């Protein structure tokens, strides 16, 4: 065998971890990088420890740990020394979770137990104590969670039993205790678990684990609507399902399976998840039998860090503290000097419900972001691309008419646009050229490079002349000319004539529409790029008549595109101007392909430059996503300022705040100036945390 | 007080003696009354050459469009160089003298196709790889075809041109004169905005230009046909082409100079012509018409000394007084004398209804004179 537990949970900070195994202990570690350090183990339990979890450190050094005894104790560390400070035992049958209430609702424990009830206990040495009970579930309650604070009155928590039900109450002045509010019946055995969604946006979060081996999701808007059931995934888990957690920034689901393996769950824009980074006797067997337990028992809970509590036996307390798996990657992020000069680039403003800044006018360019990277990672093309697309393109000297302001700007990104078709699109071509021992061919070519010069110099020394004049005609659009082409080409038809198959090409490149005449040029999808068909008729097609954005739409209702592609899908957006915001759903819900930094910065610049039309609610999604990545990461400065482009104000300050109360000693002066102060954070906020970790390096030390 | 009230009606009759030499002409009559037409097209380039006089030329100055690098200056380019621009109202004028013809030639390369392999080139450009393999009556139906064209652009019916190289399903050809006719782009600019309505117009001409006259002088393809690309490009004309010349050595040689400096002009603004857009060579002549005039008087078989043909000359070059003064000395002398040839001396009072009214730049004795001794001597 080897050292096998049950729970453990790690506080505010993440620098204290507390453990309870089946021998009857608890261990309290001071935990200091990849050491874990033990200062005393607790002897006070009759039965296997089930459950532990420390209060909020506004209220001292506390740990609660519930056992099959039906016992719950509560632990205290003064000095150094620690000692049961209290006890609380009420229950006939054995107590399963212990969880501590929002700091908001005051030293305040949640307690459930097997004998179907579930007590709210208060503690307080000065201050009046009045204790609470329910009968919750008929078989008995497995578990309860504490519902994130918003007046005693919004005060909800839900539970879980062996029932088959998961149940929620709400705290009624009335009847001076919390009454049923909710009844879920979407199991079909033992609720092992339940967790509320520390999230803040509009909709609540619920998770459900259950024995028959599935988990369900529990989603609502309105504050008295209906509780929308979802199951995480439509086939049944492999083994059975014990804890469920959640992360406490962008909404994660830890989930902890009996395969011994933990499987991390996302949500998309359809509300289906999709699977984040994958990570990893004598007398008391009885006990364990009537707990329906089985040998196979992992657990997983997040911690105030973001970050993921997993057992191993990799450890001296066969408990790993990973990160994340940052999903994201990006090189230029982990720079500070980034941050710095990307935040002038913004004025910040605080919003009419609350201190909490929130940009109000951006200037921020997809330009900005090619300086940090290099010329050469796939990236830069993906990226300078949308910085010719969609960054307002400016002109130096103004002019008479606004329509002529128009048509330059027109222009002069018309031109970017094809002259980098032609860096990329570049080496495909011109090693195309040296398969040729057709020197006409050896033209075609020339001209899907834009060098009508070299093109047409060509044409002459190919002994042949007549052509070499007409592709002079090629960059304008003249009507006369693109008319004259498809006449040509009729009158080849009658004379049964056989035109050199790559001269009657070149002569399609006229007809201004070369992908769908008579002889058309569809065939070509064989050996040249999907981009390159493009580039023809964006050059050689009717420039004048359509708009570019239009146009290079109009080439796509000729050909699918690489279902895959960044660039490729890039493009499909600039395409349906009317309707980009429609369509970058329906990508996003087929396709992984662009970048979780890139839907934001995507969407955000185009918001902020009058470009497309956006739904907060989606800005904020992915505004959500890229605020998380970062911090997982660690970056919370960075992390910080993307959370500031949240939409919904009740939204900000939770994410604001707690980003901010755990981790202060790390966003002081010693980061360039004064990080949080250049972002207009409230002064109370600072005040209120800053002396909090200071309460707690006291006892600490 | 347009004199020309008078001089309208000499016109009119001089044109109106060049219809008595249709109908029984063919003796010595069809011969003299050539002079009679050249007479009329003589007070015609008189009548609109001295129109050109100061008519509202300030607000024409075009000023918001440079900088538009729209490549279409010849608007402008046009019309602050007076000089280039009478050149022009010359030409026009010669074009509107040249002959036409008309000779029965459809289905283009019929004869060829249906005996020659030439069905793997089809095409024409695709043919002058293969050197000799045009066919007889395909090659002579075409031939007639560009001396048709080359007649007909002389003419400047460019318009009536393309309708007929289109007629015989020539397209290949008739598209290619459609960058001479239009030699440049005209879009969104603003001060034009009233006459195109669409873009119809084709950018790098300059760069196009080196690229027919690279087509002149391959001289593998037909005479005629080679001698018309030349023209729209420059005044080399192939010698075996040369053969007529009217006055239309006149008008090429001509537009030799003129599309040259507009080349060389929208060159030094550095505003519709870039760089490498010139491919093939091409020198910048500064053929000043005086000049101009001097090197075509070799290639006028004593067409430089018919009376009117002195004429026109210095018209052209704008010393017309000194001409008359020069004459008179003559007048005075009596002593042979082309002042007694019965059509010079009716383009004496030409002189006398001019000069006192445009400038009044003319001696009212050499004047006066020469009012008098015509009133003397007459029949």
């Amino acid at each position: 065998h080897n050292e096998l537990i049950h729970d453990a949970v790690l506080d505010y900070y993440g620098k204290r971890l507390a453990t309870c195994s089946s021998d009857k202990t608890i261990k309290i570690f001071e935990v200091e990088g990849e050491t874990h350090k033990l200062i005393d183990t607790l002897t006070g339990h009759e039965g296997p420890v089930w459950r532990v979890d420390w209060a909020h450190p506004k209220f001292g050094t506390i740990l609660a740990s519930c056992s099959y005894d039906g016992k719950v104790l509560i632990w205290k560390e003064e000095n150094g020394r620690w000692s049961q400070i209290a006890v609380h035992a009420v229950h006939s049958a054995s107590v399963n979770s212990v969880q501590w209430a929002p700091h908001e609702y005051g030293p305040l424990l949640l307690v459930a137990s097997s004998d179907g009830k579930v007590s709210v206990v208060e503690f307080k040495e000065n201050g009046t104590t009045s204790p609470i009970i329910i009968d919750a579930h008929a078989i008995g309650v497995n578990s309860a969670s504490w519902a994130p604070a918003t007046t005693k009155e919004s005060r909800k928590f839900v539970t879980g039993g062996a029932d088959n039900l998961v149940k929620i109450w709400k705290y009624n002045s009335d009847a001076q205790t919390y009454v049923l509010e909710s009844t879920l019946e979407g199991h079909s055995d033992w609720v092992r678990d339940v967790a509320w969604s520390p999230t803040v946006l509009l909709r609540s979060y619920l998770a459900s684990v259950s024995q028959d081996r599935t988990c369900i999701i529990w989603t609502q808007d309105n504050e008295q609507g209906p509780w929308k059931k979802t199951l995480l995934k439509e086939e049944k888990f492999p083994d059975v399902l014990w804890r469920a957690s959640w992360s406490l920034s962008g909404n994660v689901l830890a989930l902890s399976g009996g395969d011994n393996k933990v499987t991390l769950w996302k949500e998309n824009l359809e509300g289906k998840w999709e699977p984040a980074g994958e990570v990893h006797i004598d007398n008391a067997k009885l006990i364990m039998k009537e707990r329906r337990f089985t040998a196979s028992y992992t657990f997983a809970k997040f911690s105030t860090g973001s970050m993921l509590l997993t057992k191993d036996i990799v450890g001296k307390s066969g408990v790993s503290i990973k990160r994340l798996p940052t999903e994201l990657q990006r090189k230029f992020l982990f720079d500070d000097v980034y941050l710095d000069k990307e935040i002038e680039k913004v004025t910040i403003e605080a919003r009419k419900s609350n201190p909490y800044p929130q940009i109000s006018e951006s200037s921020l360019l997809f330009k900005d972001a090619l300086d940090y990277m290099e010329k050469t990672s796939s990236d830069y093309n993906l990226w300078k691309l949308s910085s010719i697309l969609f960054d307002p393109v400016s002109y130096p000297y103004k002019t008479d008419n606004d329509q002529v302001k128009m048509a330059l700007l027109k222009k002069e990104r018309h031109c970017r646009l094809t002259s980098w078709i032609v860096s990329q699109i570049g080496p495909e071509i011109e090693e195309k050229i040296r398969n040729s021992s057709n020197e006409i061919e050896q033209i075609f070519l020339y001209l899907l490079l834009n060098d009508v010069v070299r093109a047409s110099k060509l044409a002459i020394e190919s002994k042949n002349g007549h052509l070499s004049v007409l592709i002079s005609y090629l960059g304008s659009n003249d009507p006369r000319i693109r008319d004259l082409a498809e006449l040509q080409l009729q009158k080849w038809s009658t004379g049964g004539c056989s035109i050199d198959k790559n001269i009657s090409k070149i002569y399609k490149l006229l007809s201004g529409s070369p992908f769908e005449g008579l002889f058309s040029l569809k065939e070509l999808e064989s050996e040249f790029s999907w981009l390159c068909l493009l580039n023809l008729t964006l050059c050689y097609g009717q420039i004048d008549e359509y708009s570019l954005e239009s146009l290079v739409q109009s080439h796509l209702d000729k050909f699918s595109l690489p279902y895959d592609d960044p660039i490729g899908v890039i493009f499909q957006l600039y395409a349906a101007n009317e309707n980009t915001e429609k369509l970058y759903k329906e990508v996003r819900q087929r396709t992984n392909a662009l970048d979780v930094q890139f839907c934001w910065y995507l969407i955000q610049t185009l918001r902020f430059n009058g470009t497309r039309v956006f739904s907060k609610e989606t800005s904020d999604e992915a505004t959500f996503a890229f605020a998380a990545q970062l911090e997982f990461a660690q970056l919370h400065g960075h992390s910080l300022f993307v959370s500031c482009f949240l939409n919904d104000d009740k939204a900000a300050e939770d994410t604001i705040k707690r980003l901010v109360m755990r981790e202060i000693t790390l966003l002081r002066a010693s980061t360039n100036d004064h990080i949080l102060n250049r972002l207009k954070i409230p002064s109370q906020l600072i005040f209120n945390a800053q002396a909090l970790k200071d309460r707690y390096e006291g006892n600490y030390l | 007080i347009d004199p020309f009230n008078i001089i309208r009606e000499f016109r009119s009759a001089a044109g109106q003696l060049a219809l008595d030499l249709a109908n029984s002409g063919d003796e010595s009559n069809v011969i003299s009354s050539k002079d009679w037409e050249l007479e009329a097209r003589f007070w015609h380039l008189v009548e609109l050459l001295l129109v050109f006089r100061n008519a509202d030329l300030d607000l024409d100055e075009m000023e918001l469009h440079p900088y538009n690098s729209r490549g279409l200056f010849e608007k402008k380019l046009m019309q602050d160089n007076k000089q280039l621009y009478q050149i022009w109202i010359v030409m026009v004028w010669l074009k509107e003298n040249t002959y036409v013809m008309e000779r029965p030639p459809t289905s283009k390369w019929l004869n060829s196709i249906t005996s020659g392999g030439l069905k793997s080139c089809d095409l024409d450009f695709p043919l002058r790889e293969n050197t000799n393999v045009l066919d007889v009556k395909d090659k002579e139906e075409d031939h007639i075809f560009f001396k048709y064209i080359y007649e007909l652009i002389l003419a400047g019916a460019i318009d009536e041109a393309l309708e007929e190289a289109k007629l015989s399903d020539n397209i290949s050809i008739c598209m290619i004169l459609c960058g001479i006719q239009e030699y440049l782009n005209p879009v969104i600019d603003t001060q034009i905005a009233n006459e195109f309505n669409t873009q119809q117009g084709i950018k790098k001409h300059s760069l196009w230009r080196r690229t027919v006259y690279s087509l002149s002088q391959q001289a593998g393809l037909d005479p005629y046909e080679r001698a018309i690309y030349s023209y729209l490009s420059g005044a080399i004309p192939n010698q075996e082409v040369l053969q007529y010349s009217d006055w239309e050595s006149d008008l090429h040689i001509h537009l030799n100079q003129i599309l040259q400096t507009e080349i060389e002009n929208y060159l030094l603004e550095n505003n519709q012509v870039g760089t490498d857009e010139l491919i093939l060579p091409l020198p910048s002549h500064a053929l000043t018409v005086q000049e101009v005039l001097n090197r075509v008087a070799s290639r006028h078989p004593s067409e430089s000394e018919h009376p009117i043909r002195v004429l026109m000359a210095s018209v052209i070059l704008d010393s017309l007084p000194s001409v008359i003064h020069s004459s008179v000395e003559m007048l005075l002398d009596v002593v042979d004398k082309p002042y007694l040839l019965r059509i010079v001396t009716h383009l004496a009072i030409c002189l006398d209804i001019i000069n006192p009214g445009s400038v009044e730049e003319v001696d009212k004795s050499k004047l006066i004179t020469t009012y008098i001794s015509l009133l003397k001597l007459q029949g």
